[PDB]
C-alpha cells in the first residue's frame, strides 16, 4: 500500500470485501491525498488529508453516478484512490487510473480470480483486457462456518504478474493461500511483489524482507498491547510512518 | 498586482516574527512577495515532517476588525471588483476612495497599519484571498482544501506534500469555492456541485459545492500554471526529455512531421508542446487553436485564435483555419469533433501538433477513434509523431518524463493495424532514456531533401550539439532560446560558430 | 481602378526612389500600378532572409493632414462609397468634388482613390499578383505575405488597434458581412473573389482584430509546361487528351506536394470547348479557361447552413453535366461521384496516397468508404511523384494505370500499366499497351491503328506548340480548343507559325 500497489479486494456476498479494504487502508501514509468514491458511506478512515466523494441518487436533480465522480477525482491527480466497489463503467476509470500511477483499491462481488476477471471484462464493467495488467495484488475473502463457527478469512493472496503476449493472459502468481482444514494460512509461492520493490525503493530484496519482519513485529506487539480501535490504531501506524526507530521503542516500551 | 500596491505601499516592514515552539525549527524562509508575504517551513520534529507557514503582514483582532470595516464601504464600488478593468486603475479607485472614507471619517491611520491594510484589501479584492499567498510562492505547484476546518495542503517544489497553517471554516471555504468558480465564468451550487474550469490565468480549477455530493464540507483544488514557458533547453537540463530526442524532434517539426503528445491530465503535456513548438521555423505562419490561452511563443507570424464558451468551438476555429493556407496549426488539446477535422489537416499537407488525454499508445488510439473523437482508423496514419509524458513520484520528488517516443508509420494491410516504432523510452530504474532503435523517420526526412539517411543523421547531432551548448552556455529563457534557435536556421554554421565562439 | 485613375492625373515622375541603409542589399525591384506603386525585394545580410517593400508615392507630413483632411469632407458623399454606382462614373464626382502642385495633385487622387476605390493600407497587396496570401495577424504587427517566388517575407506594412479596427470592417463589409464583437469572427469572400478570415476585437484573439486573405491568383501549370519540366512525355499527353475527350474518368493519385492538382488542372484543359463542366471543391484551386462551366464551392458553415462536397456533388450530378470535377476527395462525396462513373459522367479528382494499392484502400475504408465493386467505373488512375537529388527538384508521373475492371472470384481491380518512369535515367518506359484506345476505336467505330493515329497527331500538335513557345493557360487553352473544332485547319496554322 505505501508503494502504491493496486489492489481489489473480491468475495461473495457478505464475506468481508469492504470490512477488509477499510481495514487495509488504514496503512496509508499520513499526508498522502486519498479520495475516495462510493455510492453510499461506509469507508471510516481517520486521515486528514482526504477527500470523501459519495454518489446522488438524481431523485428530484442532477443524478451523478461513481462514473462522474471518478473521472473528476482522478482529475484533481490523488495520490490514493478508493472506490467503494467496481458495479459499473466507472470501472474503467479507475484500471485507467492504475495505468496512471494511482494507488488504487476497491472491491468487487466474485467468488475467485476467474470470476473476478469474467464480470470485470464483460459489460456492464466492460474493462479491457489488456488493462488489467495495472492490478497489483487481489485478495480473496471468504465465510467458513461449522457449528457457530462464524469465520471470515482471505481465502488467498493473489499476486497479478501481468499479460501474457499470445496467451490466457492474466498471469497470476498465489502467494498465500488459506487451509480450512487447519485454518492455517500457506505460502504457496514467493511474493514476488517484494522484488518490485526493491526495484522501486532502490535496495535489495532481502533488505525489504527485513522491513517486512519489522513492520510485522510491530503489528504483533500492537496486538499484544491490545491496540484495538481505529482512531488509536492509525495513529500508532501513522507513528511507524514518520519514525520507524522512535516508534519501534515506544511500542516495546508500552508507551 | 503587487508592484502596484509596493507603490502605494507607504512603508515596509510590515512582518513581525513568528513564534513556533520547541518541537518545532525553522528549516528554511524565504519571501513569496516582499515586504508582505512570507514562507516559512517549519519542522514539527516530533511528527518528523514539515508544514507550511503562510506569513502575512500582523494584525491584531481590534485592527483586523477595522479593516473589514473598510471593506463593507469600499465593497459597495463595484468598479474595483469588476474583471474588465485594468487592475492598476480600479488599484487606484481603491486608494483614492480610502483616502475619502479617511480623511471625511476624520481619521489618520500609521504609515504601518497603512501598508499593512493596503495588502488585505488588495488581497481581497484583486488576488486570491486567503490563499492568495500559495496562489502566489513560485513553490507551491497544487492547493488543495479538503474540506470544512481540515487544513490546506499543498505540493511544494522542494518538499513535496506538506500540511500547510491556512485553514478555512464552512462560511469562508463555501465563500472560496464560489468566488473561485464565479471568477473562471462558471457557476456552482447545490443544484450542480461539480466543477471542473480554468482559472484567469490558466490554472485548472476542480471544485464541489456543500456536501451534497462531498460530505467534510465543499473543496477545491487549484493546479497553477507556470507563466514562464518551459524550453527545450529547460527540459534537457530536467532530465526530462534527451538532447538527441530534442534534435529528432527539432528536424521533424522543421520538416512538417504532425505530432501529438499524449498523458494524463497534468502529466506535463501541454508545457512539453510548448516547448517543441519552439523550433517552427521563424517566418512560417502559425494558428492556434484552444480553450485556455495557454501557449506562449516568440513567433511573430503566427495568429492565437480561443475558443469562446456559450458561442464559438474548437471545431468551427479549426475548419475556418484550415480555409487559408496556415503552415503550422497547433491545438492545445482534442477532445472532441475537431479531433477528426485535425486529422484531415495532416493529410492535407498542414503541419499538425496537438495534446491529448490518455496513458498508453494503447489508449491513444482508442481514445481517438471512439466518440466524441471518432477519427476514421484509416485517417491515423497521417500523424507522424506520438510522445507520452508521465509524472514519475517518489518520495518526496516529482519527475515529470517524456515516457516514450512513437513512429506511426502506416497502416498494415491486413486487419488494419497500425504501424508503430517506439524508438526512445524511459527507464525509471536509473532514470535514463533508452533508444530501443534508431528513428524510421529519418529515412523520410533523408528523401524529403535528397541526401542519405546518413547525412541526415548527421544534422540531427549537430543540431543536439547546439542544444547542448545552449544549455552549458545557460540560455534557457524562452524569448532568447527562441533567438538563437531562429538564428540556427538562417544560417547553422554562421550559427555553431558563433555559439562555441561566445557570441 | 487604375485605367480611369492614372490619367486624371498630372504628374507621371510620381513616387521617389528607396533608400535603404547598409546591411539592407535591393534583390529586385518591379512595377505593381505604375508610375503609383511600386514592390521593392531587400535583403538583410545578417538574418539570411529577403522582405517585401511596398512602395507608394512619398508625402509630405503636412500634405498628411492636408491630403487626411480633403478625404474628411470628400467621406460625407454617400454617392461615393455606393458600390451600386459604376466605377467609371463615381470617380468622376470625387474629382470634380475635388475642384471646389502639377504633381501633387497626382500622387494625392492615389490615396483619394486608393481609400474610395482601392482597398486602402493594404492595397499595394492586393494589387500585386506575386503576392498570394496576406497575413496580418495583430496590433502592431508587421503583415506577412507569402511571394510567388519568396514565400513568406516579412512586410513594411502595419497596422496599430484602430488602423487595423477598420481595416477588418472595410475587408468584412466588401465582403458583404458585419463583423462585431457579437459575431467577431467572418469566413467570406471579397468581390475580387478572394478568401477572407476575418476577427474583430479580441474576444477570440488576443493579440487583436486580424485578418487573413487568400487570393485565387494562381497561372495554372499547362501541359506544354509538364512536357517541359519532363513531369509527363507529349505522348502519355496525347493518350489523356483522348481519354479525356471520350469521357475516360480518372483519378489523380501521389504524396502530399507531389503535384496531383496540378497535373489535374493541366489535363482538364483538354475538355472539349462545349461540354458542360460543373467542379466542387472545399477552396478554390482550379483555373480553367472554359465557358460553359459551374465552379461550386463548399460552405465551412461558420454561422450559416453548411454545404459539404457532398451535398454539393448530389446536386450538380443532378443537372447531369459531361464533365465532373472534385477537387480531391476527402470522404463520403466519394461515392457519389463512382455513381457519377458509373453512369457515364466523365468524372476526375484527386486522392491522397502513394500506389494503387494505398489508393484502392482508401477509397474503400471509411470515410469514403467507395463499394469494392464500383471501382470498375473508374478508367485512368496517374501516379504523381518528387524526386530529389541536387537542387534537383523533380516533380513527375510515376506511372500511367489503366484500370481494366472487376474480376468475379479475385483480387478484384484489374490493373493494366501502360507507362513506367525510370528515375535512373529520368525517362517514361512504356511496360505495356494503351489498352484503353482500343476501347476508344470501340467507341468511335474505328480502327486501333486510326485512334492510334490521331493520338501521333494529337501529339505533334502538343510539341509543336512547345516549340513555338506556347506556355500560358489561357493561350493553350486556345489552341487546343481550336484542335477540337477542325484539327485540319488547326495544324496547318501550327505549322506556319500563326
Ligand atoms: N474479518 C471479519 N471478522 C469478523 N466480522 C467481519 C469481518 N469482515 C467483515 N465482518 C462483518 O461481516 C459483515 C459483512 O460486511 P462486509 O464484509 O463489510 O461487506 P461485504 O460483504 O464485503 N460487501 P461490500 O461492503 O459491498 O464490499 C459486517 O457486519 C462486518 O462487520
Ligand atoms: N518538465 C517539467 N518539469 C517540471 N514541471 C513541469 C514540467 N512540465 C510541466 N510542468 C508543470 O506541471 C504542470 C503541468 O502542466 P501542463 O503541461 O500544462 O498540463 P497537462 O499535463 O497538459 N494537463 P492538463 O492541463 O490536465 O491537460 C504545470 O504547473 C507545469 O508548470
Ligand atoms: N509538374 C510540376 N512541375 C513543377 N512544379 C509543380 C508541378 N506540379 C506541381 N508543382 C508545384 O508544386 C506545389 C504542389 O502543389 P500541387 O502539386 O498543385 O498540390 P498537391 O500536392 O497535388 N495537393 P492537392 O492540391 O490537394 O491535390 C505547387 O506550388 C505547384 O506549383
Ligand atoms: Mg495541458
Amino acid at each position: 500500500i505505501e508503494h502504491k500497489f493496486s489492489a481489489i479486494v473480491v468475495g461473495e456476498t457478505a464475506s468481508g470485501k469492504t470490512t477488509t479494504l477499510n481495514a487495509i487502508m488504514m496503512f496509508i501514509p499520513p499526508d498522502a491525498k486519498v479520495v475516495s468514491i462510493e455510492d453510499t458511506r461506509e469507508i471510516k478512515l481517520y486521515h486528514e488529508n482526504w477527500i470523501a466523494e459519495v454518489t446522488r441518487t438524481g431523485m428530484g436533480e442532477g443524478e451523478i453516478d461513481m462514473y462522474d465522480l471518478l473521472r473528476a477525482a482522478l482529475r484533481q491527480r490523488p495520490d490514493y484512490i478508493i472506490v467503494g466497489e467496481v458495479r459499473g463503467r466507472e470501472a474503467q476509470t479507475l484500471f485507467q487510473a492504475m495505468s496512471t500511477g494511482h494507488a488504487s483499491y476497491s472491491t468487487l462481488h466474485a467468488g475467485d480470480i476467474n470470476q473476478m476477471v469474467y464480470r470485470l471484462e464483460s459489460e456492464p464493467l466492460k474493462v479491457p483486457r489488456s488493462m488489467l495488467q495495472f492490478l497489483d495484488i487481489a485478495l480473496v475473502q471468504t465465510m467458513w462456518v461449522r457449528g457457530n463457527t462464524r469465520l471470515r478469512r482471505t481465502k488467498e493472496v493473489n499476486e497479478i504478474l501481468g499479460i501474457d503476449p499470445v496467451d490466457k493472459n492474466l498471469l497470476v502468481n498465489q502467494f498465500v493461500k488459506w487451509d480450512p482444514k487447519e485454518d492455517k494460512h500457506i505460502e504457496v509461492s514467493m511474493p514476488k511483489k517484494l522484488e518490485k520493490m526493491a526495484d522501486f525503493l532502490g535496495v535489495s530484496v532481502q533488505e525489504v524482507y527485513d522491513e517486512m519482519l519489522s513492520r510485522k513485529r510491530y503489528l504483533e506487539l500492537m496486538l499484544k498491547r491490545g491496540i484495538r480501535n481505529y482512531k488509536e490504531v492509525t495513529r500508532y501506524i501513522h507513528a511507524y510512518y514518520r519514525n520507524p526507530e522512535l516508534a519501534m521503542t515506544k511500542m516495546e516500551e508500552g508507551l | 498586482h503587487y508592484d502596484i500596491l509596493r507603490r502605494h505601499i507607504r512603508s515596509e516592514d510590515l512582518l513581525e516574527t513568528p513564534e513556533f515552539g520547541s518541537g518545532s525549527r525553522i528549516v528554511e524562509e524565504y519571501w513569496i512577495q516582499e515586504p508582505f508575504t512570507k514562507a516559512i517551513i517549519v519542522e514539527n520534529e516530533d511528527e518528523f515532517r514539515n508544514v507550511y507557514y503562510a506569513l502575512e503582514p500582523t494584525v491584531s483582532s481590534e485592527e483586523a476588525e477595522v479593516i473589514s470595516a473598510l471593506y463593507d464601504d469600499l465593497k459597495k464600488i463595484l468598479v474595483l471588483q469588476d474583471v474588465s478593468v485594468d487592475l492598476e486603475e480600479r488599484a487606484e479607485v481603491l486608494v483614492r476612495a480610502i483616502e475619502k472614507l479617511s480623511k471625511e471619517y476624520a481619521v489618520s491611520f500609521t504609515d504601518n497599519f497603512y501598508s499593512r491594510m493596503l495588502y488585505y484589501l488588495f488581497r481581497d479584492f484583486f488576488g486570491y484571498g486567503l490563499i492568495d499567498p500559495l496562489m502566489e510562492d513560485t513553490n507551491v505547484e497544487d492547493i488543495s482544501c479538503d474540506g470544512y476546518n481540515i487544513p490546506i495542503f499543498i505540493y511544494h517544489q522542494k518538499y513535496g506534500n506538506v500540511e500547510t497553517n491556512i485553514v478555512l471554516d464552512q462560511e469562508k471555504l463555501d465563500r472560496m469555492v464560489l468566488r473561485l468558480t464565479q471568477r473562471s465564468g462558471k457557476h456552482i451550487s447545490i443544484a450542480n456541485p461539480i466543477v471542473d474550469a480554468t482559472l484567469p490565468d490558466g490554472s485548472r480549477l476542480q471544485a464541489t459545492f456543500g456536501t451534497e455530493v462531498t460530505p467534510r464540507g465543499s473543496s477545491f483544488t487549484i493546479r497553477k500554471f507556470t507563466i514562464e514557458p518551459l524550453t527545450p533547453i529547460d527540459l534537457i537540463e530536467k532530465g526530462t526529455v534527451p538532447s538527441g530526442v530534442l534534435a529528432y524532434l527539432w528536424l521533424a517539426i522543421e520538416h512538417k512531421f504532425s505530432a501529438i503528445v499524449v498523458g494524463e491530465t497534468a502529466s506535463g503535456k501541454t508545457t512539453t508542446l510548448n516547448a517543441i513548438m519552439m523550433f517552427i521555423p521563424p517566418d512560417a505562419k502559425v494558428v492556434s487553436i484552444e480553450d485556455t490561452r495557454e501557449i506562449k511563443l516568440y513567433h511573430e507570424n503566427w495568429i492565437a485564435e480561443v475558443t469562446r464558451t456559450g458561442e464559438i468551438d474548437m471545431y468551427d476555429l479549426l475548419r475556418a483555419a484550415l480555409r487559408q493556407r496556415p503552415d503550422y496549426i497547433i491545438v492545445g488539446e482534442v477532445r472532441g469533433r475537431e479531433a477528426q477535422t485535425l486529422f484531415q489537416a495532416m493529410s492535407t499537407g498542414h503541419a499538425s501538433y496537438s495534446t491529448l488525454h490518455a496513458g498508453d499508445i494503447n489508449q491513444m488510439v482508442y481514445r481517438l477513434e471512439s466518440e466524441p473523437l471518432k477519427v476514421p482508423r484509416s485517417m491515423l496514419q497521417f500523424l507522424d509523431i506520438a510522445l507520452v509524458q508521465t509524472m514519475w513520484v517518489r518520495g518526496n520528488t516529482r519527475l515529470r518524463r517524456t515516457k516514450e517516443v512513437n513512429e506511426i508509420l502506416g497502416i498494415d494491410p491486413v486487419d488494419k493495424n497500425l504501424l508503430v516504432n517506439q524508438f526512445v523510452k524511459w527507464d525509471p530504474k536509473e532514470d535514463k532514456h533508452i533508444e530501443v532503435s534508431m528513428p524510421k523517420k529519418l529515412e523520410k526526412m533523408a528523401d524529403f531533401l535528397g541526401v542519405s539517411v546518413q547525412e541526415v543523421y548527421d544534422e540531427m547531432l549537430s543540431r543536439k550539439r547546439y542544444l547542448e551548448l545552449m544549455l552549458k552556455r545557460g540560455i534557457r529563457n524562452y524569448k532568447e532560446v527562441t533567438r538563437y534557435i531562429h538564428a540556427y536556421y538562417r544560417n547553422p554554421e554562421l550559427a555553431m560558430t558563433k555559439m562555441e565562439e561566445g557570441l
